[PDB]
RNA sequence: GCUAAACCUAGCCCCAAACCCCCACCUUACUACCAAACCUUAGCCAAACCAUUUACAUAAAGUAUAGGCGAUAGAAAUUGGGCGCAAUAGAUAUAGUACCGCAAGGGAAAGAUGAAAAAACCAAGCAUAAUAUAGCAAGGACUA
RNA sequence: GCUACCUAAGAACAGCUAAGAGCACACCCGUCUAUGUAGCAAAAUAGUGGGAAGAUUUAUAGGUAGAGGCGACAAACCUA
RNA sequence: CCUCCGCAUAAGCCUGCGUCAGCAACUGACAAUUAACAGCCCAAUAUCUACAAUCAACCAACAAGUCAUUAUUACCCUCACUGUCAACCCAACACAGGCAUGCUCAUAAGGAAAGGUUAAAAAAAGUAAAAGGAACUCGGCAAAUCUUACCCC
């Protein structure tokens, strides 16, 4: 468990972008 | 090759299996021809009372009241055991009251225990 | 994949904590307390480095000569070996000389 | 007889047997020594009965009828033995002033630590006891470094525990 | 396994001895195993006072109104799978009997106006009130699949339903909830189903023959 | 029981406990706030009131106190729904099991005011200790036959004081009682 | 480790996004993809 | 034939490595002390 | 008694006497076929053959004629999650032959759910003609 | 979509303070019982070999001195809780256990639900989905 | 606890011809070939062989310890 | 159809193919090996113990050998404790290896070389082979038959 916030935040947003490009919203 | 196992009597060669025994106690001695003499007095005699008409069962009924723990200290047993004898023989040689300075001639000695349990 | 899937729990920081709000007070206790104390008496730590800065070889030599008598035995032995290594390193190895 | 290794045969297979309380200690300090002797054999026979019934419970792959009364009997046996040893200790303190029924001495082994050596009974005196005079009760000066390493190891364990208690205290103040 | 006795006999054969342990907390149930006295369709005022002495404000002349509003609202919670409301509206003996098989399928039950004034039928009675209510209504079902294709009943066509709904109440915080629903043996069968069913015969071992 | 054992709804020695807490788990220990032994004031039988979440404002009765986690199990309230008896083919039955509450989520009830009350351990001349509410000065008490078998003592025989205190041992008293005689005196051995 | 690297997934994904059409393990494994992506540039 | 080596017997094991032999000389006493300072479960055979 | 230092006997000394017996006893069922005059016990380790004779003569008043004990090695072959050997404890077993022609057989010891079993009667199994339709609805 | 991933807290570290801790067991340890201890460390290494030699509060002071007067060694008088770690990290430690060794000795790995169990997305590797002439596996491109 | 040598008290050596004799088992060793080469084996297997009443072989306990031991010298053996 | 194995004891190991339950002896629970065999011995102080063994007799030796009491005093109790199981030990293994002794020397005891099929090459082990019979090769190594003679050390 690597301490920090910024890689967890950016990776949280790229998981959001892959959730969009997997199931695109109407 | 084991280290962790307890060195029991089941384990060595015949000379090792012979000498070591369990937690039993010696009852007699060996003589020539390896003949075991059992000493009669070394055997524990289980002194067992008569259990006839004895009215104490192994459990106590739940209706018995609850009290406090008062362990028998030496001052209590001196008080109820000796103190009225001192008060009755003072209102009118400590061996008169149940005191023994020495106990080498005594059968059941208190220090060290020559009785059992 | 060495990266975490959930964002960490948030880090609340009280900037007006007792330690943070009164931080640095009595640093100028010498220059406006009539020089009765020095601010190196205001620091708390190991007794061999209250008011002193050295490199590692100096911190270990000073540590041994100040508190090394009542150190534990393998701490004293490890510290003697560290002084012996750092001696052999600082005085014999290195680029600039 | 052998039927005293078993209980009342109406209780065989009832899966629940009522029993009273355990003998507590103050109820036994009111009794005589003869009464604690006979009661010792009462509880002894009861303990043997409940132990045969435990082992037959493990044999038949069945649960106990009431396993709590074996704990009651062991508690009454321990209570009676403790009350008797209280009377032994009080009478020993009156007659001899000793606090331990068995003599011994604070000695120091080869290993440097101080150990209570409980004395054994012997026939011959200690100066011509061949096996006793091989058992050496003195620490030679190669031991003192290891005593110091033991002292420092226990001090590390103590410092770890105390510091860890302080860390748990800090986490408790952070949470509440 | 199939019962408790097989698990106990395999607990004896396996050697796993489970001692019966006593805990001070038991299960605070809020139901009954069915009906106290099963009403049989084609004097119990003592039980009514046995409700009014625990409840102290209870009117049977207002009750089959509420029995309607407890009924329909509960079935409206099948349209939305609102189980949080259902445990306030329905008992625990009824909740698997009406919500288990409807899992992973959308129902679109819908009430339309009743045919008779619904009315109380019988009342019986740690203390469990129980009120059986006769209802004769007009409902519409449409039970779908996981795949949203119809398998029971058209959505538009209303059907007329006989309903012997048994209520139960815990008698400090409970209310009236649907406990069971008496289906009588003289009743007509339900709607037919849209699909066909194969029902297998006896699966024969080779030494066995079919007779 | 291992260190950092996790207390739960099951007692610490049952069977489903050993399904839940086997001797090889190492889980995160629950940070519980340290209530002193004298500071705990919720007992198995108190009528309490739930403050938070589901069944808020309802008053129930404490059925179980799991004191190693500051837990109060209100009977019949704060219930969730679990099945039981679920075999291979039968789906079990529905049961309203009970979720435990922290004691912060719970306040006591005056038996004459019926309100959530903060409770202190006031001292009075009549009783050394007992619960006293703060919104009113009222004492809350502490909340809550037998036939002998053939193997129980009577109460009277369990309390006989047949103990004449004497300076004889158990051994000397039993040897004098049994009438056992001994002429062989004990011979002194060496202790070392 | 006082400060060890957290942002390392994104450096690997800086290189590997140019390799998404390669053959073999060049599209997948970073050690191979760095050489073929440098070489492609 | 090589590798059989360990050819066991309890007499040679207790009289080679046992507690009484380790306490016969002060070198083996220091062996037992290193075992107790390391914390091992078996100090000797 | 066990876990007690016995007082040492010299020649001509008094009889060694135990008043409160420390060790217990339990008679188990024989797992093998044995003669009808033989009772099998589980002696605790520190109890000899003579002590078991005088134990059963004194306390239980059984006319005990022969005693033949043996020691059973409980297996040290079962392991933790720590791969550490668990030792089942060793135990001494007495074999007692009784006098006077007596005969012993081990006696044949050991010869909410209303709601559960009353929903196991009313299970109301799904008719196969229903095909998965929930049977709650009155339609 | 499998393998898997993730996680936060067991604990640990560096300071401060304070001077710590029934029974059997030196015979074959875990066994109820019979006629004597002290004695210089050395060597690696530096001297580019090696052979004398080579370290084990502040300030005076790297001064006086010593030294194949060379490598280097070196006084005294006198003076006066965390910008720690967080499960490959931090203790080896969940444990000096398992295991290895005749023995001295060496020495591990690991856990993550929730208030209550009395309730997805992403490494490699495959799969979905084998292959089409030609060649550091691309690049310029191209309708492709 | 292997191995080198020794100490103590033991043991085995069929049959045939007639003694550190010969043929020859058991047993000890390992000449030569072949297999095996992450093997059955960190040195084995199959056959052939040398010895087999002696300076034999072997079980058990004990001794010698690294600036050493031990050696029918191979500068061997002293836990692969 | 094999057997050069087996059965015991010694040493070793320590419940390790008993019951119940869960390529095609593991886990949990329970149970057992019972002393007559074998270990575990000896009251002192003086005093005795020249003549092997080998069927021990003739013989025949040399390397010169494995076996014993008496005097007086003390002595009167007795059968305890321990081992006893297995398909087993040492070789990391359910390892073609290593392992002392007494019995059977073909077994009365113990076991199974082949998962099934086809009948390639190469490889291993074997049997047979016309005519020739060392022409092979470093060398009659191997195999088959058994033998003469001469050197070197
Ligand atoms: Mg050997
Ligand atoms: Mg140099
Ligand atoms: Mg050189
Ligand atoms: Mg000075
Ligand atoms: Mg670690
Ligand atoms: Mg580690
Ligand atoms: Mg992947
Ligand atoms: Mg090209
Ligand atoms: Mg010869
Ligand atoms: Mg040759
Ligand atoms: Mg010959
Ligand atoms: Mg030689
Ligand atoms: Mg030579
Ligand atoms: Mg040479
Ligand atoms: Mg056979
Ligand atoms: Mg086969
Ligand atoms: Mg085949
Ligand atoms: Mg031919
Ligand atoms: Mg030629
Ligand atoms: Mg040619
Ligand atoms: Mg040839």
């Amino acid at each position: 468990v690597k301490k920090g916030f910024r890689a967890a935040f950016r990776f949280q947003k790229e998981l959001e972008r892959q959730r969009l490009l997997r199931c695109p919203p109407p | 090759a084991d280290r962790m196992s307890k060195w029991t009597s089941k384990r060595g060669p015949r000379s090792f299996r012979g000498r070591k025994g369990r937690g039993a106690k010696g009852i007699g001695f060996l003589t020539s021809g390896w003949r075991f003499v059992q000493i009669k007095e070394m055997v524990p005699e289980f002194v067992v009372p008569d259990l006839t008409g004895f009215k104490l069962k192994p459990y106590v009924s739940y209706l018995a009241p609850e009290s406090e723990e008062t362990p028998l200290t030496a001052a209590q047993l001196f008080s109820e055991a000796v103190a009225p004898a001192i008060e009755k023989d003072f209102k009118d040689n400590l061996e008169k009251y149940g005191f023994e300075p020495t106990q080498e001639g005594k059968l059941f000695q208190l220090y060290p225990r020559n009785f059992l349990r | 994949i060495g990266i975490r899937l959930t964002l960490p729990p948030p880090k609340v920081v009280d900037r007006w904590n007792e330690k943070r709000a009164m931080f640095g007070v009595y640093d100028n206790i010498g220059i406006l307390g009539n020089f009765e104390k020095h601010p190196k008496e205001l620091i708390r730590g190991p007794i061999w480095l209250r008011g002193w800065k050295g490199n590692e070889l100096q911190r270990c030599i000073r540590k041994r000569k100040m508190v090394g008598s009542r150190m534990f035995a393998d701490d004293l032995h490890n510290l003697n070996k560290r002084i012996r290594y750092l001696y052999k390193h600082f005085n014999r190895h290195g680029k600039f000389r | 007889g052998l039927e005293e290794f078993f209980d009342d045969p109406k209780n065989w297979g009832q899966e629940k047997v009522k029993s009273g309380a355990a003998w507590t200690c103050q109820q036994l300090r009111n009794k005589s020594n003869e009464d604690l002797h006979k009661l010792w054999y009462v509880l002894l026979k009861e303990r043997n009965m409940l132990l045969t019934l435990e082992q037959e419970a493990k044999r038949q792959r069945l649960p106990m009828p009431s396993p709590e009364r074996l704990d009651k009997v062991v508690d009454s046996m321990d209570a009676l033995d403790k009350v008797v040893q209280e009377r032994e200790d009080a009478l020993r303190l009156l007659q001899t002033g000793q606090e331990r029924a068995r003599p011994g001495a604070w000695r120091r082994d080869i290993f440097g630590r101080i150990i209570w050596h409980k004395f054994k009974q012997w026939v011959i005196p200690w100066h011509l006891n061949k096996r006793y005079n091989r058992k050496r009760f003195f620490a030679l000066p190669y031991v003192d470094h290891f005593l110091r390493l033991e002292r420092e190891k226990r001090a590390r364990i103590k410092a770890r525990k105390e510091n860890l208690e302080r860390k748990k205290a800090k986490i408790l103040l952070k949470k509440f | 396994f199939k019962t408790e006795k097989e698990f106990m006999q395999h607990a004896r054969k396996a050697g796993l001895v489970i001692p019966p342990e006593k805990s001070d907390r038991s299960i605070h149930l809020a139901c009954t195993a069915g009906i106290f006295d099963a009403y049989v369709p084609p004097a119990s005022q003592v039980s009514i006072r046995r409700i009014k002495d625990y409840d102290a404000n209870f009117k049977i002349k207002d009750f089959p109104e509420k029995a309607k509003d407890i009924f329909i609202e509960a079935h409206l919670c099948l349209n939305n799978s609102d189980h949080d409301r259902l445990h306030t509206l329905v008992t625990e003996h009824c909740f698997p009997d009406m919500t288990w098989d409807i899992k992973y399928k959308t129902v679109r039950w819908s009430f339309v106006e009743s045919l008779e004034p619904s009315h109380v039928v019988q009342v019986r009675c740690n203390v469990y009130g129980q009120i059986t209510v006769r209802m004769h209504t007009r409902q519409t079902l449409a039970i779908y699949d996981r795949f949203g294709r119809l398998m029971y009943g058209q959505e538009d066509v209303p059907k007329d339903v006989l309903e012997y709904v048994v209520f139960e109440k815990q008698l400090p915080y409970g209310s009236w909830r649907m406990h069971t629903k008496i289906v009588p043996p003289w009743a007509p069968p339900k709607q037919p189903i849209l699909k066909t069913v194969m029902i297998p015969g006896p699966q024969l071992k080779p030494e066995e023959e079919y007779e | 029981l291992p260190p950092h054992y996790r207390y739960g709804m099951s007692p610490p020695g049952s069977v489903a406990d050993k399904r839940k807490n086997p001797p090889w788990i190492r889980r995160r220990p629950v940070v519980v706030e340290p209530i002193s032994d004298e500071d705990w004031y919720l007992f198995c039988g108190d009528t309490v009131e739930i403050l938070e979440g589901k069944d808020a404002g309802k008053q129930g009765k404490v059925v179980q106190v799991i004191r190693q986690r500051n837990w109060v199990v209100v009977g019949g309230l704060n219930t969730h729904y679990r099945y039981i008896g679920k075999t291979m083919d039968y789906r079990g039955t529905m049961i309203p099991s009970e979720a435990p509450l922290l004691h912060r989520q719970v306040k006591l009830v005056d038996p004459m005011d019926r309100k959530p009350t903060e409770i202190e351990w006031r001292f009075t001349e009549a009783g050394e200790r007992v619960r006293v509410s703060t919104r009113s000065g009222r004492i809350i008490p502490k909340p809550e036959t037998w036939i002998d078998g053939p193997k129980d003592t009577s109460v009277e025989d369990a309390l006989e004081r047949t103990y004449v205190p004497c300076l004889k041992t158990l051994q000397e008293e039993v040897m004098e009682a049994m009438g056992i005689k001994e002429t062989r005196k004990y011979k002194k051995v060496y202790w070392y | 480790l006082r400060n060890r690297v957290t942002d390392r997934y994104f450096r690997i994904q800086e290189v590997l996004k140019h390799a998404r059409h390669f053959r073999g393990r060049k599209n997948r494994c970073y050690r191979l993809a760095v050489r073929t992506v440098i070489r492609a540039f | 034939a090589r590798g059989n080596e360990y050819q066991p017997s309890n007499i040679k094991r207790k009289n080679k490595h046992g507690w009484v032999r380790r306490l016969s000389t002060p070198a083996g006493v220091q062996v037992i002390l290193r075992r107790m300072l390391k914390g091992r479960k078996s100090l000797s055979h | 008694a066990r876990n007690v230092v016995y007082p040492l006997y010299r020649l001509g000394g008094p009889q060694l006497r135990v008043f409160r017996t420390n060790f217990f006893i339990q008679l188990v069922r024989p797992g093998v076929a044995q003669p009808e005059d033989t009772v099998q016990f589980r002696i605790p380790m520190e109890m000899t053959r003579v002590d078991l004779r005088n134990y059963l003569e004194g306390i239980y008043n059984v006319p005990v004629a022969a005693v033949r004990t043996r020691v059973q090695h409980g297996s040290n072959k079962r392991r933790d999650h720590r791969n550490v050997r668990i030792k089942k404890p060793d135990y001494k077993v007495a074999y007692v032959q009784l006098a006077h022609g007596q005969t012993f057989t081990f006696p044949d010891l050991f010869p909410l759910y209303s709601m559960l079993e009353e929903e196991r009667q009313q299970r109301q199994s799904s008719d196969p003609r229903r095909g998965g339709v929930p049977s709650w609805f009155g339609l």
